[PDB]
RNA sequence: GGUGGAGGUCCGUAGCGGUCCUGACGUGCGAAUCGGUCGUCCGACCUGGGUAUAGGGGCGAAAGACUAAUCGAACCAUCU
RNA sequence: AACUUUGAAGGCCGAAGUGGAGAAGGGUUCCAUGUGAACAGCAGUUGAACAUGGGUCAGUCGGUCCUGAGAGAUGGGCGAGCGCCGUUCCGAAGGGACGGGCGAUGGCCUCCGUUGCCCUCAGCCGAUCGAAAGGGAGUCGGGUUCAGAUCCCCGAAUCCG
RNA sequence: AGUUCUCUUUUCUUUGUGAAGGGCAGGGCGCCCUGGAAUGGGUUCGCCCCGAGAGAGGGGCCCGUGCCUUGGAAAGCGUCGCGGUUCCGGCGGCGUCCGGUGAGCUCUCGCUGGCCCUUGAAAAUCCGGGGGAGAGGGUGUAAAUCUCGCGCCGGGCCGUACCCAUAUCCGCAGCAGGUCUCCAAGGUGAACAGCCUCUGGCAUGUUGGAACAAUGUAGGUAAGGGAAGUCGGCAAGCCGGAUCCGUAACUUCGGGAUAAGGAUUGGCUCUAAGGGCUGGCAGCCGACUUAGAACUGGUGCGGACCAGGGGAAUCCGACUGUUUAAUUAAAACAAAGCAUCGCGAAGGCCCGCGGCGGGUGUUGACGCGAUGUGAUUUCUGCCCAGUGCUCUGAAUGUCAAA
RNA sequence: UUAGUGACGCGCAUGAAUGGAUGAACGAGAUUCCCACUGUCCCUACCUACUAUCCAGCGAAACCACAGCCAAGGGAACGGGCUUGGCGGAAUCAGCGGGGAAAGAAGACCCUGUUGAGCUUGACUCUAGUCUGGCACGGUGAAGAGACGUUUUUUCACUGACCCGGUGAGGCGGGGGGGCGAGCCGGGCUCUCGCUUCUGGCGCCAAGCGCCCGGCCGGCCGGGCGCGACCCGCUCCGGGG
RNA sequence: CCAAGCGUUCAUAGCGACGUCGCUUUUUGAUCCUUCGAUGUCGGCUCUUCCUAUCAUUGUGAAGCAGAAUUCACCAAGCGUUGGAUUGUUCACCCACUAAUAGGGAACGUGAGCUGGGUUUAGACCGUCGUGAGACAGGUUAGUUUUACCCUACUGAUGAU
């Protein structure tokens, strides 16, 4: 059954912090606590080890990626500029 | 008046870092002929968290090209690098995610971290997590390098400084609200003697400038002039505004 | 409808603290203790030993607090 | 003899104890015998008092060794100077070794040791101190005294060299 | 051994086996082989697992502190009976037995998960592996070599008593203070609560006797009224456990909430339901629970103990946290949040008599340093004259030494 | 109802991060009212324990000019003493709190002192630090502008003082040698390169070649050198200066 | 005290101008004589006593005293003079009962009698003021109340000549 209405995943917080605090803080707590699909072996596994660290139980791989997401939108950027440059630069 | 909080933080005491648990020094390799004149190739062996430090280090390992040794280095983890994952440094390496490179040879807008501030110095700008420095010019006749800086700022550094190309891991890291004090007490008991901060309206005028009064308010200007002596200088030291900051 | 068992979460012991009685005592058991009643009790928690900071100095979640019953500048000897 | 000892009743602490053992601190207060001057805010035939004598046994339980936060010499720097800073930093910082070649001495003189030199090889990169709660091999059962016992004796083991 | 007037096949006590070695249970494995799975299946309290190989078969390994065995019955213990100098590890008989059970408590081993803007020592020391420089003998009188089984020798130095706290320590003392730990029985009960008891311990806390006046200190009870007392309900009192029902304003939808408000509760005799093992059934074992019913007492039943009074509002501070040791615990401090300010390292801020000195800094702007405000919600208006801070400067008044 | 709450607002002297307004939850925080409850009270009583009490033993201390009954008087303007009156009778016990302007501590209040100390600043006089100019360390060379071959100054460079960073000071500069390209009439040059990018392997302690040498009987056994691994150089390499 | 007036009339039942004479020390002042090697600083509570300048009650005289009610005066302090809401309050105001709800002193009686609400230390908030440290007969909240066993007095208790 629902058991919340709306805190969700905050609601281990009770009534402290604030409404619009306790709203920010369960985007990010619901991302970082998430298991992400692996890219290496498939298996939904990736799990946040420390803040930037996610390792996959499956196939034991560790990954320098964002601090409450697998992957930053800014990394993911850059990665593709990277790419791009280094056709330009050897065409 | 007896010497207040802010002096007292130079004479290390009680005010020195907490360091015990740290892993290293992270830096890049010390430059040497491979990196000089080629490429020389590394295997992240394991990501790990450094108390204190918001990024993630990569234990990156090398061979001695002089001795039969493995090297092992402490890399800022650039995002995106695994374990098991080759790493590339010097003149001659690819420009990808995670290879340190010279500048000078990095196209203009290219993305990079740990960046060496002079040429060998093993990495000193754009080292905090999520951050990064952007290539922005070469001057191959001066042989240098103009890069934007994570402030904003824009340097002239030498084109043979080297640098990690990407951006640094763990960002968005300040976007979560600490929600505690008790959170914040857990931030800085990793990291040094600062937390938490009594205001200087708070105290007597013994300890503080802004100290004392029937009322805490701070009775003179915060604005203190640059050469305020050791003591005084506390406020908004030669600030050169204040007040919102509206506009461009 | 169940399962689950988070929390600077609540009642409450050990512990830690010390609100009120303006209770006891006030040539005291005690140069600060005693009783009931009370605060908190997974945390910014409690605590042993080691180690560091020394007097216009330290250290202070800040009361001019604490710094060996001494603190709006310790104690000791000297100047005297 | 209200208070000591024995016996018997009536009670209390009520396993977070008024029980059984330790750390720090004490330092003989421990145990036996004697005294009842002084002290133990009454008394005492009693005491942790006084007096006369005893009592602490280890490869295996700790220290001892390691490093911790830290402390601290040398090189160097500073300093009128006692000295201070500094701990890898402005240093010719190794007194070691498989092996090989030249000799010298000895002995179970057969040939091997030891020993001197040369060749060869050599990162550790920091003297040293720092924990009777951290790391750190290996001992248990029974008996035994007034007081000691995983230490003594009996039996059975084990680590290191 | 106790009780036995009556009853009680009764109540109480007690009923071992060390280290090390061997074997075997048990536990665990992210170890192997066959094979290839959707009508997906396996599986936990939860999870979670699989074509990167699931189920199902057959193996391997690690720990085995459990049991057996050597130890080892010779000892220890219980009990009965004999001896001595009788201060003997004295000598004999018998015994040291068979089962059950549990969210029980304590310890431990293991599996699996959650939390972190926290990620939770170093070293001495020991080991395995990769490589293959070398060495060993020429078929024997075998050699180099051996982390295998026996056997031989040694382990020095210092500590070791006792107290460990209402009398061995610190508070001038045998001071109601302070002072770090380990073990931890039965009953009631949710319980390491309180109350009673066993093992162990003690003698009432630096004296006794006799009285029972006032005034005290500490406990109680009071007709009728019910805060009229007092600055103020200070103090005391009321409520209180559990089950069943029921629960508002407001709210940041988490709460408020044990809101508020009711009913019930003992004893006894029953009924039903909730399981395991062996071979839709049969038999044999069992662990406390829940619900319901009758009967029953002078309406007494959470019978002691344990154990929230409630409601409507206003001010302040969001909260948890901290503080004037010894007159102030608070609205003060901190806090998350918010906003400013300096700084790209020959740097910012700071220490230092001193230097190629030191802290931040094992750091690098998502950082470090310096201030203000003080969660969230909503907003934060006008003023640069003053005082500050800051920016430009040979264009340029005053302006030291040289 | 000098209290509380809700309104009003020309507000002595409210007001916007010296933050304004709010608002759930929370509070040993301040305040008002209501239900319940009661000895808070009307208005007190009784009971229990430990005292006090009396006894045996044992046994302090604070304090004290001499002392210790009052009325009035006058008096340093509130007498235990003095004057005039009232009056006065051993030694003691339990209580009591009127007096002793009771004890306690050279008044903290207030003033004075040519006595201080903590703190502040637009007080006076200084001072660490800091900014700034000059002189020295402190050099080499080109230009520009001046002054009379010298000399001042500006700019640009240099390195060798001086500073910074890295490293176990491990391949620096120049030349040679070699490879792919270009292009002029096979050779010379423009000019560039120095052998590693798929995979969570391995990688040292030289192979090979050339030349010498030793011991033993062309054959065995064993050494040395060189190339492999280019040569020459004055700062280890960079960055400043 | 005088008496211009008021009181329909009428100075004096009851009042009383312009003037003037006193008393009191429960108001505030003025002064600075005593106390700064300290005389505990408001109010309440409690308890006794005294004054009279009499509110009530007893006995009376006078009225513009018909009765009733009331007013003025005399002897007079024997006995009374209350319960409450707001406030720390003294003071004040209101509710209610009453014969009446009088006024005062006793070191502005009374803190080794209490209480501690206010004032009046150190913490903290607001407003105004100050550059500031800080200040405010301006608000607010929290803030240790010591000793009797001596002498006397008093209360009771033995006793003494
Ligand atoms: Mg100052
Ligand atoms: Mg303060
Ligand atoms: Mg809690
Ligand atoms: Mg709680
Ligand atoms: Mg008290
Ligand atoms: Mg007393
Ligand atoms: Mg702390
Ligand atoms: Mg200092
Ligand atoms: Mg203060
Ligand atoms: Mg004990
Ligand atoms: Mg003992
Ligand atoms: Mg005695
Ligand atoms: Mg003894
Ligand atoms: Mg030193
Ligand atoms: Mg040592
Ligand atoms: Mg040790
Ligand atoms: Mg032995
Ligand atoms: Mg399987
Ligand atoms: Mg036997
Ligand atoms: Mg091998
Ligand atoms: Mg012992
Ligand atoms: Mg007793
Ligand atoms: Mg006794
Ligand atoms: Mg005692
Ligand atoms: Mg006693
Ligand atoms: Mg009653
Ligand atoms: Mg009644
Ligand atoms: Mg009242
Ligand atoms: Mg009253
Ligand atoms: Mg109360
Ligand atoms: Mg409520
Ligand atoms: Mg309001
Ligand atoms: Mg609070
Ligand atoms: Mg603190
Ligand atoms: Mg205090
Ligand atoms: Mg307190
Ligand atoms: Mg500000
Ligand atoms: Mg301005
Ligand atoms: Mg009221
Ligand atoms: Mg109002
Ligand atoms: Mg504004
Ligand atoms: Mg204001
Ligand atoms: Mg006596
Ligand atoms: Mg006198
Ligand atoms: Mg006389
Ligand atoms: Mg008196
Ligand atoms: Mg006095
Ligand atoms: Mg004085
Ligand atoms: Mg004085
Ligand atoms: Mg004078
Ligand atoms: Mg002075
Ligand atoms: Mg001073
Ligand atoms: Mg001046
Ligand atoms: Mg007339
Ligand atoms: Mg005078
Ligand atoms: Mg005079
Ligand atoms: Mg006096
Ligand atoms: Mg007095
Ligand atoms: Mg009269
Ligand atoms: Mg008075
Ligand atoms: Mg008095
Ligand atoms: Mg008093
Ligand atoms: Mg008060
Ligand atoms: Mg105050
Ligand atoms: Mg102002
Ligand atoms: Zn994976």
């Amino acid at each position: 059954a629902k058991r919340t209405k709306k805190v969700g995943i905050v609601g281990k917080y009770g009534t402290r912090y604030g409404a619009s605090l306790r709203k920010m803080v369960k985007k990010i707590e619901i991302s970082q606590h998430a298991k992400y699909t692996c890219s290496f072996c498939g298996k939904t596994k990736m799990k946040r080890r420390a803040v930037g660290i996610w390792h996959c139980g499956s196939c034991m791989k560790t990954v320098a990626g964002g601090a409450w997401t697998y992957n930053t939108t800014s990394a993911v950027t850059v990665k593709s500029a990277i790419r791009r440059l280094k056709e330009l630069k050897d065409q | 008046g007896r010497v207040i909080r802010g002096q007292r933080k130079g004479a290390g005491s009680v005010f020195r870092a907490h360091v015990k648990h740290r892993k290293g020094a992270a830096r890049l390799r010390a430059v040497d002929f491979a990196e000089r004149h080629g490429y020389i190739k590394g295997i992240v062996k394991d990501i790990i968290h450094d108390p204190g430090r918001g990024a993630p280090l990569a234990k990156v390992v090398f061979r001695d090209p002089y001795r039969f040794k493995k090297r092992t280095e402490l890399f800022i983890a650039a995002e995106g690098i695994h374990t098991g994952q080759f790493v590339y440094c010097g003149k001659k390496a690819q420009l990808n995610i995670g290879n340190v490179l010279p500048v000078g040879t990095m196209p203009e807008g290219t993305i990079v971290c740990c960046l060496e501030e002079k040429p060998g110095d093993r990495g000193k700008l754009a080292r905090a997590s999520g951050n990064y420095a952007t290539v922005i010019s070469h001057n191959p006749e001066t042989k240098k390098t103009r890069v934007k800086l994570p402030s904003g700022s824009k340097k002239v550094i030498s084109s043979a400084n080297r640098a990690v190309v990407g951006v640094v891991a763990g960002g968005g890291r300040i976007d979560k609200p600490i929600l505690k004090a008790g959170r914040a007490y857990h931030k800085y008991k990793a990291k040094r003697n600062c937390w938490p901060r009594v205001r200087g309206v708070a105290m007597n005028p013994v300890e503080h400038p802004f100290g004392g009064g029937n009322h805490q308010h701070i009775g003179k200007p915060s604005t203190i002039r640059r050469d305020a002596p050791a003591g005084r200088k506390v406020g908004l030291i030669a600030a050169r505004r204040t007040g919102r900051l509206r506009g461009t």
